């Protein structure tokens, strides 16, 4: 039955069975199964084909359903959109007419209109279309017009708002990307030519009009209007007064009439002075009335409603722009004052709401004047600044308020890795840590005003923990985060004065209470404030051993949480304070380090494998600060003797039978032993070369081995393998290794060494091995292994940059040219190395056969051309620079001309015309921008027509024109020369050439027809020309 | 004046 | 039992289908695979006051398949329009998404949702994310590869649709 009704109605030859439409659309809105996807084909089927509309008015003259006459509406308004230019007058006036109709009848109805809303805008939006279609040219009256039926009646009115609200969105809000910049301009005058009618009609409904639907849309569209009306119209009549005293106190227009005043108070300008200051006043004065300081804005957002918390937000979005737009305004008028301070308070009540946007819009104002003050005078408490002194009564506010609110310094998550490991990661750039560093700001600009507040505030907080007044572990928590962020805010001596009362009070305070709890959390937040004062331990010996032996007792201590912060406030004090653990210190016999490594083994006897990994990394990190090499060698040698073992008796078992590497539990110590391995190579860097040395070949023994099983297991049983632990753990050794060697190659300062030891050995043992490997066991981080590599190596590899390729360009190719979709790490790896090969290697390039060149070429055109932004960016990147370095080498740069320049011009411009390849566009104005101005200038010394010697310019004009021709038929000749001449004009300014881009964009999805009026041919020439003169006399300069 | 450039 | 319609759209490959899907299965999707039109998943969450079911309408983030686009917004209950952090321009066209979905839902929950924050170079920064505070929008961070903050959208939603802001999810 789904089929047949398809059938029936896709059947343009037979009457529309508006039944079976109606049914459809339900069987779409309400379906379960197949069914709603067959609906959503049926009717995206319908709608594409150009004879659609045809039907529309049947299906409105007999619809009953409002999703039909909105689908109905939909392919009218794609009609109007596309082919509004190629069809008949009458046919355009009729539709004119229906549509002026239809909306006039449904809005004259308070019913019609109550019942369905969406019908009505959709009505609106396609007369908008039409509007942008035709007005002014072929309307001129319009305005006009829609004044005077508003002015007559009421209804008619609000409807005439909501849709002049919608021109003036379609016109300047989301003009760009729908409409060129020409045709965008002359709506734009149009509409700002007959504003002066549209204002006196909004200011004549707010004066006098008392239906109050109709004061809101009005509202509404002045609200809209304002973001690009003259300043006149705003500052020099009576619309702030009106909005202020009219609207700004009634519950009902409070909300968007304050959005307008906002969207005014954003306005900068050096003529209005008074007006702002007469905004600022009127509307302080309202708020007062409608919302007293006693308030308590907090509970009133929590028990408000949504317009009360939409309200509060309002309030805090005008007192903050206005404050940061003229606070130097306000500032210079005394008699102003207090009316400052008032607004000021109000920020502070603001602040208190437990709502974290609102609370970020106010910490954004807070931090904007903790940094004017700062800028004014950075010293602490000579005479005072004067904004500061005007602005002291409060500024011990903003500095409680900053203590109390600390947001958390870091954030833990726990995420399950691709082979099932649980993983502490710590988020590096995310909306709460952008908060926390927001803040920490603000209380470090608020500290260097003057630190006695600061330290007192923090004193009076502390005291109220021990006291038992204000104890809970979040009130501590934060009360330590907020300790813990003014760090290098104050001298040393403050520092260290204030540092050692409030350890000694922390001290006490776990003395006192009671429970392993809250002496875990005590104990966890003096960790916290000691790790984030690295001065303060370096100051201090006895102090930092004192630190550091507590975190080893603690590391052995099993409630929950308290071996991960041992562990991290290690690793963070051995980074920061490296240099004092190597050195003999006065009262010691031998250097921390020593000590450290004699007793290493009964200091992680409990720690977890990940906690162990960790303190591995920080006792590199401290080995890495001995500038001795000798003594750095033994210091290593010593400090991967535990691993080593292991290691070595893995090795030995494997010698006397492989089958011991199909033990589970041995692959899980050889991943912990390269994971220890990997993080102390990250803690040490290039010294650790000699620990690798000693494990690399029997490594790279491992991991092959250990890549055949996982093979062989796939060919076995197939994908499914993959899920099974074994092979999870072995392929984590394969990545493990990995990541040792890409590490090590990345931070090791010798690429002769590197080029002449470790490369030789993973030719064989990587790439040949990745190469033998079925396509569902290869690893794709090899390829990026070797991009690093490369990105390190360049020259020094060069060499080995054919075989490297034979062992994994063609076989990765060959996994990643079937479909855009399987293998994605693959091809984002493989065009990485690519990436890294051509911008670092391209001799490489130069000396391989023609047919691996041009299989590299493939490559990057099939690059450029994917789904995937990240993909498509590289291959468009690679293009790029492997353009840039064919012209550097005059030689070759000729053949590669005259081989690919008009196949890869023809590529780029079969995805500059995809709608799904917009994201890239500035790089493809770019490249294309290059070549063009390759072209221009004459660099191309060759002809690109070897039977026709035709200049450059003009054969490439032709070309390109034929293309565009070819690919849209339905384009004017005038368009396509038009857009070419500006090709060859624009090729000097990417900007101008990416706006030029766009208009072709949205031209081509346009039939225009014969009609050349809205193409303003014109004006489009005198820019080009004028674009032309200016490059031209940019090259005489 | 002219309108101002969003 | 309750079972509200929740449109979830932006740009395409931001992560709105590998956010349903992670959600309706817990895997994690690496491949790119376009949507076509529409697709309609029912979520089913446990609060302290019973079940609560959202009918996902996973729409197509590009052009080419987008299908009847503002047709799937018709009685829709909430909204999700996600972005990349990654891409400026997926964030750039959030007005668009946003002007397309209240044209057609006057007032409804909407949560800005910028996905992909794991990865370690963002290129839309917190500090430029900006457009929700006008349109009374609820920002949050996400992570569909890295299970980040991936629950709090359709808690924020359920708390609004029912009116109980002390709701939770028991995950019974
Ligand atoms: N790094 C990272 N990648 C992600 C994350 N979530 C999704 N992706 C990837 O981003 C892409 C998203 O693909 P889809 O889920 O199909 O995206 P979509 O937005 O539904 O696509 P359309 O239907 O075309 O609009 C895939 O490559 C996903 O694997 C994430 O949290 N982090
Ligand atoms: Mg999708």
């Amino acid at each position: 039955l789904a089929d047949h009704a398809a059938r029936q109605l896709l059947d343009f030859s037979q009457k529309l069975d508006i039944n079976l439409l109606d049914n459809v659309v339900n069987c779409l809105y309400h379906g379960e199964g197949a069914q709603q996807r067959m609906a959503q084909e049926v009717l995206t089927h319908l709608k594409e084909h150009p004879d659609a509309w045809t039907r529309v008015d049947t299906i409105l003259e007999f619809s009953q359903n409002m999703n039909t006459k909105y689908y109905g509406l939909q392919i009218l308004e794609n009609v109007i959109k596309t082919r509004w230019k190629i069809l008949p007058r009458n046919q355009c006036e009729g539709i004119k007419k229906y549509v002026v109709g239809l909306i006039i009848k449904t809005s004259s109805d308070p019913t019609c209109v109550e019942k369905e809303k969406v019908y009505i805008g959709k009505l609106n939006m396609i007369l908008v279309q039409i509007l942008k279609q035709e007005w002014p040219k072929h309307w001129p009256t319009f305005i006009s017009d829609i004044v005077g039926a508003s002015r007559t009646s009421e209804s008619l009115c609000q409807n005439n708002m909501v849709i002049l609200k919608l021109l003036s969105e379609e016109v300047f809000d989301f003009s760009s990307g729908q409409i060129t910049q020409v045709k965008s301009k002359h709506l734009k005058d149009s509409m700002c030519n007959e504003f002066s009618q549209i204002f006196q009609l909004c200011q004549f409904v707010m004066e006098n009009s008392q239906n109050a639907p109709l004061v809101h849309a009005t509202l509404e569209t002045l609200l809209r209007f304002l973001n690009w009306i003259p300043l006149g119209y705003i500052f020099e009549t009576k619309l702030i007064s009106t909005l202020i005293y009219k609207f700004l106190n009634v519950p009902m227009f409070r909300n968007v009439s304050l959005k307008c005043l906002t969207e005014i108070a954003g306005v900068s300008v050096s003529q209005y002075e008074e007006q702002f200051v007469t905004l600022f006043t009127l509307t302080m004065m309202q708020l007062k009335q409608m919302l007293p300081l006693n308030t308590n804005i907090r509970l009133a957002y929590s028990n408000g409603k949504d317009d009360e918390q939409n309200f509060i937000q309002n309030l805090s979005l005008f007192l903050c722009t206005f404050l940061k737009e003229h606070d130097q305004l306000i500032e210079k008028r005394l008699n102003l004052r207090e009316t400052l301070m008032e607004a000021l308070h109000y920020m502070l009540l603001v602040s208190e709401v437990e709502e974290t946007e609102i609370f970020k819009i106010c910490l954004e104002y807070w931090n904007h004047l903790a940094a004017e003050l700062y800028r004014e005078s950075p010293f602490s408490t000579f005479d005072v600044p004067p904004r500061r002194q005007l602005y002291l009564p409060m500024l011990f506010k903003v500095r409680l308020l900053m203590v109390s609110r600390m947001a958390k310094p870091e954030e833990v998550l726990v995420v399950e890795n691709d082979q099932g490991e649980v993983v502490r990661e710590f988020m590096k750039d995310t909306d709460s840590i952008n908060l926390y560093k927001n803040m920490r700001e603000t209380l470090v600009y608020l500290t260097h005003l003057d630190y006695v507040d600061t330290e007192r505030i923090m004193t009076e907080k502390l005291h109220n923990q021990v006291n038992g007044t204000e104890w809970s572990w979040k009130n501590l928590n934060t009360l330590c985060w907020a300790i813990g962020s003014i760090s290098g805010a104050m001298h040393e001596e403050d520092e260290k004065r204030f540092l050692v009362t409030v350890i000694k009070d922390l001290l006490g305070l776990c003395e006192q209470k009671r429970g392993k709890d809250n002496k875990a959390i005590i104990a966890s937040n003096i960790m916290y404030i000691v790790g984030q004062y690295p001065r303060f331990l370096r100051a201090h010996w006895k102090f930092l051993k004192t630190v550091v032996n507590k975190l080893f007792e603690f590391m052995h201590e099993t409630h929950d949480g308290v071996q991960d912060m041992a562990c991290d406030t290690f690793i963070k004090i051995a980074q920061k304070c490296r240099r004092h653990f190597v050195q003999v210190q006065v009262g010691e016999v031998m250097p921390f380090i020593d000590e450290i490594l004699n007793n290493i083994n009964t200091i992680i006897c409990d720690l977890q494998p990940q906690q162990v990994h960790t303190f591995y990394e920080a006792v590199g990190y401290m080995i890495g600060a001995q500038t001795d090499q000798t003594v750095q060698e033994h210091l290593i040698e010593k400090y991967m003797l535990l691993p080593n073992q292991v290691w070595d008796s893995i090795i030995q078992q494997a010698t006397k039978n492989v089958d011991i590497l199909k033990d589970p539990e041995t692959v899980k110590q050889l991943g912990s032993i390269l994971k220890t391995n990997v993080r102390a190579c990250k803690a040490v860097g290039h010294p650790f070369v000699i620990q690798l040395g000693r494990i690399y070949l029997d490594m790279l023994n491992v991991y092959k081995c250990l890549s055949e099983n996982i093979s062989a297991a796939i060919q076995a049983n197939g994908e499914m393998v993959t899920k099974q632990p074994l092979i999870r753990s072995m392929r984590t050794v394969k990545r493990e290794t990995l990541k040792l060697i890409s590490g090590w190659v990345s931070r090791s300062n010798d690429p002769q060494m590197v080029a002449e030891n470790f490369v030789p050995p993973l030719l064989d043992a990587v790439l040949i091995d990745y190469q033998r490997n079925v396509p569902a066991a290869r690893e794709p981080e090899v390829l990026s292994t070797m991009a690093i590599i490369v990105n390190k190596l360049g020259g020094h590899i060069t060499a080995e940059i054919p075989q490297i390729f034979d062992a994994v360009f063609e076989c990765t190719l060959n996994m990643i040219n079937k479909d855009f979709e399987e293998y994605p790490e693959h091809r984002t790896n493989f065009f990485l190395l690519l990436q890294a090969v051509n911008s670092h290697c391209f001799p490489a390039f130069l000396a391989i056969p023609p047919t691996q060149f041009k299989l590299v070429l493939d490559s990057i055109i099939w690059a450029f051309k994917h789904t995937m932004r990240n993909v498509a960016d590289t291959g468009l990147q690679i293009l790029f620079t492997l353009l840039q370095n064919v012209a550097q080498e005059e030689a070759a740069a000729q053949s590669f001309y005259q081989t690919y320049f008009c196949d890869i011009l023809q590529h780029i411009f079969s995805v500059v015309t995809d709608t799904s390849h917009t994201a890239g566009l500035t790089m493809h104005a770019s490249i294309l921008a290059y070549m063009f101005n390759l072209v221009e200038e004459g660099k191309i010394s060759t002809s690109l027509n070897p039977g026709n010697p035709v200049n450059n310019q003009i054969f490439l004009q032709e070309y390109v024109a034929n293309l565009l021709k070819s690919a849209f038929p339905h384009l004017q000749d005038a368009q396509v020369k038009l857009f070419v001449t500006g090709l060859f004009s624009l090729n000097q300014d990417i900007p101008a050439f990416k706006e030029h881009l766009r208009d072709f964009l949205v031209q081509i999805k346009e039939f225009a027809g014969e009609d050349t009026s809205d193409l303003f041919l014109e004006e489009r020439e005198i820019a080009l020309r004028q674009a032309d003169e200016e490059k031209h006399k940019r090259q005489m300069s | 004046s002219h309108y101002r450039a969003v | 039992q309750v079972q509200f319609k929740l449109v979830l759209v932006g740009d395409g490959g931001t992560g709105k289908t590998t956010f349903v899907k992670r959600h309706l299965t817990g895997e994690f999707e690496k491949k790119y695979v376009a949507t076509l039109g529409v697709e309609v998943h029912p979520l089913v969450f446990h609060t302290n006051r019973g079940p609560i079911k959202f009918n996902v309408w996973d729409t197509a983030g590009l052009e080419k398949f987008g299908g009847l686009r503002d047709g799937y917004y018709i009685q829709a209950q909430c909204a999700i329009i996600m972005f990349d952090v990654t891409s400026r321009v997926t964030y750039k066209n959030v007005p668009n998404w946003h002007r397309d979905l209240v044209r057609v839902c006057e007032n409804i929950p909407i949560v800005l949702c910028g996905n992909k924050v794991d990865i370690k170079d963002r290129k839309v920064k917190a500090k430029s994310i900006v457009f929700h505070r006008k349109k009374n929008l609820q920002y949050y961070d996400i992570s569909a590869k890295s299970n980040y903050n991936f629950e709090k959208p359709f808690l924020w939603l359920a708390r609004k649709l029912i009116g109980d802001p002390n709701l939770e999810f028991v995950a019974m």
